[PDB]
Order: C-alpha cells, then sequence, then structure tokens
C-alpha cells in the first residue's frame, strides 16, 4: 500500500551520473518552505535562501520555518519526498562534521562549511545534523566572536577569536567561519549581538527601581538579596512615558534574541554501524 | 651478576586440532520450529528467525 | 480513480498475508521457518537494544527500570547506560539507610566507575547525563544487553503482561491532595548550593499540570530553599557562574489509580518503590529554570 509522498521534477536535464549522485542521498534531510504535493528542484536545500549579506543568524531563522522532508525514492523524471510525523521512526543520513551516538538529540543547522549535486546557477546545499550540545556551544562561539568584532586591532583579541574558532567533539576538530568578513560584520549578526546587548544595558539600569519596591513586599526574602546584588554591582562603578518605552525596548530586544536563545530537537538516535554514514532514529516536532 | 638469581615463566599458545567421541543417542535435543520476530528500521527491515 | 475506489472500505492489516507468505505463496515453495505470524510486527513502541557490562544490571533485571545515558569524560567507554537506582547513591534526598543498601548492591568496578566519573568533572549532572526510556528484557552475559523502550507501554513480545515503571520510595514527589484522572511524570534534579560542592537532589514528580509555566512556578514554590541558595551563592561566591537551580524533563504519562506501592528483592535485600502500572513512555529534553 502506497505512502503519502512529495514529488520533485527537475528543470535541467539530468546525466546518469546526477541521478546515481542523487540515489545516495535516499535518506537525507531536504528541507522545503512550504507543505506542497509538487514542487520544483529550486526549492529543495537552502541554496534559495543564500544571500552575500546575511549570514548564520539569518539562515538558522529561516531554517527553523522549513518543513523538514526525508528524501525516499530517486528515479528518471521524479524525486519522492517523504514528510515524516512526530513520533515515528525513519532513517536519516549522517551528513555533519560529528560523528553519532545512541541516545543523542539532533538538530538542525545551516551548513558551515563524489561531491553535492549542481546543475545550473543551482547546488543542493543540506543543513547539518548534529547533536544538540555541538549546536548550542557552536551558537555561543558565533554570537561571541560577534561581540569581540569591534576589537579585533589587538593581537589579544585575535588569539582570543582564534581559541573561540575551533571547537572540539566526538574525535573530530573542526574551525567555525568567522562571522567578520571583509573586516565588518555581517547585518543579521549585527542585529544579534546589539540586541544582547541593549537588553543588558536596559536590564541594568531599569531593574532596580522595580526591584526596591518589589522586594519590599517579597514573602520569599529572595528578592531582598536580588537587591543587594544589585547595590553590590552599583557600587562597582525619568518621564512615564520613556520609561513605557525603555520597557518595550527591553522586552522587544528579548524578543528579538529568542532565534539563537533556544533551539529545537528534531530526532533521537538508536543506531550503530560501521556503516555510520546513517541511523535511526524517531522525528519530533 | 646482581645478589639474585631470577626464574622466569611464560605461556605459549598452539593451534591444535580436536577429536570428539559420543554415544548413540547420548542426549536428546528437542527443538521447535523457527519463528520470525519483525524488528523494523525505515529504510528497511530486520526479521529475526 | 473512481467512486468505487473511494467508498471502497481500506484492507485490514491483519487480513493481509504478509510478504514473506506472499513470497512463498507466489511460487509455492515450503519452507521450514514459520513465517504466517511474525511477532513484534504490530508494536507500537518504539525500542532500542543497550549493551552493558554486568556490573551494571543489579536493579535492573527486573523490567521496568528508567535508563539514562552518562557521558564518562574519557574516549574509549564514551557512555555508559546507568539506571535510575545508581543514580540515587549520588542523591540526597535518599535517606542514609537505602543509601547504604544501594552501595551493598552495587559492589562492582563498573558501578564505582561510573560515580566517580560523575563526581570528577565540574559540569552538573543534567550536562552530563541524557535520558533514555524504561527498560523490559534483559539477557545475562558479561556483558549484559538491555532492550529499552523509546516511546510507547512496557509489554510482553504478545502484549500478554504490560510492565510498571519502578521509582526507589525517597525519590517520589506528589503535590495534589486528589489526583485528577491523568497525570505526568517528570524527572527533576535539584542543586543545593552548600558550601564547597553543590548538592543534587533527584526526584521523579507525577502530577496532572502539562503547562509548563505553571508547573515551573509550582516548582519554584516546592524549591524555594534550592533559588535562595542559589542567589546567595551568586552574592558570596563571585566569579564562579552557576547555571540553573534545577532541571525538569517529561518522560512519561501514567493514571492517577495506576500508582501503587511495591518493593523489589535482590541479593535478599529490599527496596521500596513507587510503581506506574501501565506507565508510557514519552521523552522530552531537559528544561531549566530558576
Amino acid at each position: 500500500a502506497m505512502e503519502a509522498n512529495i514529488f520533485c521534477t527537475f528543470d535541467h536535464k539530468l546525466s546518469i551520473a546526477d541521478v546515481g549522485k542523487l540515489t545516495k542521498l535516499v535518506a537525507a534531510v531536504v528541507p522545503i518552505p512550504q507543505r506542497l504535493h509538487l514542487i520544483k528542484h529550486y526549492q529543495l536545500g537552502l541554496h534559495q535562501f543564500v544571500d552575500h549579506t546575511r549570514g548564520y543568524v539569518r539562515l538558522r531563522g529561516l531554517l527553523r520555518n522549513m518543513t523538514l522532508t526525508l528524501m525516499r525514492r530517486v528515479e528518471g523524471n521524479q524525486i519522492l519526498l517523504h514528510v515524516p510525523t512526530h513520533g515515528l521512526l525513519y532513517t536519516v543520513l549522517n551528513t555533519g562534521p560529528v560523528t553519532w551516538e545512541k541516545g543523542d538529540a539532533l538538530c538542525v543547522l545551516p551548513p558551515l562549511f563524489e561531491n553535492l549535486l549542481t546543475l545550473g546557477q543551482w547546488e543542493l546545499v543540506l543543513p547539518w545534523i548534529v547533536p544538540m550540545p555541538l549546536a548550542l556551544e557552536i551558537n555561543q562561539r558565533l554570537l561571541i566572536m560577534g561581540l569581540f568584532s569591534l576589537d579585533r586591532s589587538y593581537e589579544e583579541v585575535k588569539a582570543a577569536v582564534q581559541q573561540l574558532q575551533t571547537i572540539t567533539f566526538r574525535d573530530a576538530t573542526f574551525t567555525i567561519p568567522d562571522p567578520v568578513i571583509d573586516q565588518h560584520l555581517l547585518i543579521d549578526m549585527k542585529t544579534a549581538c546589539l540586541s544582547m546587548s541593549m537588553v543588558a544595558n536596559l536590564a541594568s539600569e531599569l531593574t532596580m527601581t522595580y526591584v526596591r519596591k518589589l522586594a519590599l513586599e517579597d514573602s520569599s526574602m529572595l528578592l531582598v538579596k536580588c537587591q543587594e546584588l544589585l547595590m553590590r554591582l552599583d557600587r562597582e562603578r525619568v518621564s512615564p512615558d520613556d520609561e513605557i518605552a525603555r520597557l518595550s525596548a527591553l522586552f522587544v530586544m528579548l524578543r528579538q534574541l529568542d532565534d539563537l536563545i533556544r533551539e529545537q530537537v528534531v530526532f533521537t538516535v538508536c543506531d550503530v554501524s560501521p556503516d555510520n554514514k546513517s541511523a535511526t532514529c524517531i522525528f519530533k516536532g | 651478576h646482581p645478589g639474585f638469581a631470577l626464574t622466569a615463566v611464560r605461556t605459549d599458545t598452539f593451534e591444535v586440532d580436536m577429536l570428539l567421541y559420543s554415544g548413540k543417542s547420548c542426549t536428546s535435543v528437542i527443538i521447535n520450529n523457527p519463528i520470525v520476530t519483525k524488528e523494523e528500521r525505515d529504510i528497511s527491515t530486520t526479521y529475526h528467525v | 480513480m473512481d467512486a468505487r475506489a473511494v467508498a471502497k472500505r481500506p484492507r485490514d492489516p491483519a487480513d493481509e498475508d504478509n510478504e514473506l507468505v506472499t513470497a512463498l505463496k507466489a511460487k509455492r515453495e515450503v519452507n521450514t521457518i514459520s513465517v504466517r505470524y511474525l511477532y513484534h510486527a504490530d508494536h507500537q513502541a518504539l525500542t532500542a537494544r543497550f549493551f552493558v557490562p554486568e556490573g551494571l544490571v543489579e536493579f535492573e533485571a527486573q523490567p521496568g527500570a528508567l535508563l539514562i545515558r552518562m557521558e564518562t569524560g574519557c574516549d574509549s567507554p564514551r557512555h555508559l547506560y546507568i539506571s535510575l537506582y545508581l543514580l540515587g547513591i549520588r542523591a540526597s534526598n535518599v535517606s542514609a539507610s537505602t543509601r547504604c543498601l544501594l552501595e551493598s548492591v552495587y559492589t562492582a568496578s563498573a558501578a564505582r566507575a561510573a560515580l566517580q566519573w560523575l563526581d570528577l568533572g565540574p559540569h552538573l549532572l543534567h550536562r552530563r547525563l541524557e535520558t533514555l526510556g524504561c527498560v523490559k528484557t534483559v539477557s545475562l552475559g558479561i556483558t549484559s544487553l538491555l532492550t529499552c523502550v523509546m516511546r510507547g507501554y512496557l509489554y510482553n513480545t504478545l502484549k500478554t503482561e504490560v510492565f510498571a515503571l519502578m521509582i526507589p520510595k525517597d525519590m517520589y514527589l506528589t503535590w495534589e491532595e486528589t489526583r485528577g484522572r491523568l497525570q505526568y511524570v517528570y524527572l527533576i534534579i535539584v542543586y543545593d548550593y552548600d558550601g564547597p560542592e553543590t548538592r543534587p537532589g533527584i526526584y521523579v514528580l507525577t502530577s496532572s499540570i502539562a503547562h509548563w509555566q505553571t508547573l515551573v512556578d509550582v516548582a519554584r514554590g516546592k524549591f524555594a530553599r534550592e533559588r535562595c541558595s542559589f542567589v546567595n551563592r551568586r552574592i558570596t561566591r563571585p566569579r564562579q557562574i552557576p547555571l540553573c537551580t534545577g532541571v525538569i524533563q517529561k518522560l512519561g504519562w501514567c493514571l492517577a489509580d495506576d500508582i501503587h506501592t511495591s518493593f523489589l528483592v535482590h541479593k535478599e535485600l529490599k527496596l521500596s518503590v513507587v510503581r506506574l502500572d501501565n506507565f508510557s513512555v514519552e521523552l522530552g529534553d531537559f528544561r531549566e529554570f530558576v
């Protein structure tokens, strides 16, 4: 009995080498922008979202919107994609820089670096599948490298960034690309860093006034200690509409951080082989 | 010569062909029909007999 | 593509003959293997098998133990699969008599090495433990095999019997006078910031609350002293940045009338447990709260 697959077609004519190249990806994670039954090859993968002014932050935010599909079958004139359903078991290809092990929680990340298939001004750039701790570490590395981006005139800072840039995991080491290219930081990472710094700055000044009043009442005797800590950090160094404006700004900056602050788990692993290129996982939405 | 006279002991492994004798019907082996347990991975299924 | 085919009821997958039966019938061949009925074919439980040394399988030989994956600091045996019982030696909420009992049971190089690998690093427990499912099958050996359930009920090959989840009594939490019909099971690790070394508490909580914020509110009420310990350490001890007072992850659901008390016998030692009689496994990730 058949199953509910998606059909994809290529405008480009395919050689036998291209088709054979596709048949190797018969368990890959190919994301699609929208839940459609018949799509063209352009909508496969992240190549449609690439731009020369945006970076990892923008593509991570865009990946979170997409629908994740596993390639299922390859033939002449057709590619069949399966959209998986939560709680069912599926086979997925390891394509990231790291080895998986049983019990891992996998998440989808933009790629940071026979070959993969290009036809015209086209390329099949598949996302990275890594365990959740590695993704969290990578995201934090990228954010910190962004914050250091304005002190790059000194060698101490550059050594700090070179230490941030190399990461080690299960029997593998790789260097993530620096968010600073052509000596200047891209606008998406710039907005991420600026929002982080703004939420920090707004909290620093706003929180004391409220902590005093609410700590007077607080039966938890926790908010008194909170106010004591605020007094300590003070010691180390407004119109009502403007108070409303600053509170609104704090919360809008936090919403700006939301894409980076948390990432979803999409799989959990259970399979081991010399064939390690693949594993069986249950899907999570 | 130091003042002591050590004694060495080592183990060697030999590759051996063995023969076994057993009597007629010296043990009765009870069996049933081989059965199939299913364990479906996704890209392929494995059937355990 | 016609109305008769649309209105036609779907075939019953149990009335259809299998792939093996269809092939053998197609060539009219016969095999000594019996292929008319396939065991585990209609099991909706997702399962995996884990190989574990003999030293860790105490109290796990009976179906119903929760299996946790701990990462050692080293490279060769990168992970160990330990149960909630061995983890109870580390817990602070476990009474000293129960702790002595558990330490008397787990007296092998593997279990003591698990405990050492836990206490050796600087990370917290939860940044170091990944939760697998609950266990229901054991074949014994110097390298033992446990089948574990990732998402489903715990039952026999024929579902002729259905297993419960076993919680050591000192780790069991309940927070309402009367339970509602359906109640969700959580695993909570809460860190106490007393003096030189953070002391963890390990709890398993059954509550009808599914919404995250309500659960975290009642938890912040129940663990207010740990929150005060966290902030008081932050003020008294700068430059040693602590994260989380505790973590909650959801690992199942159960019915309120399927909670009963029981004991587990091993080496002629009785460990009293709280059992969830038709437990269903449904894992989330760790959520940290302050």
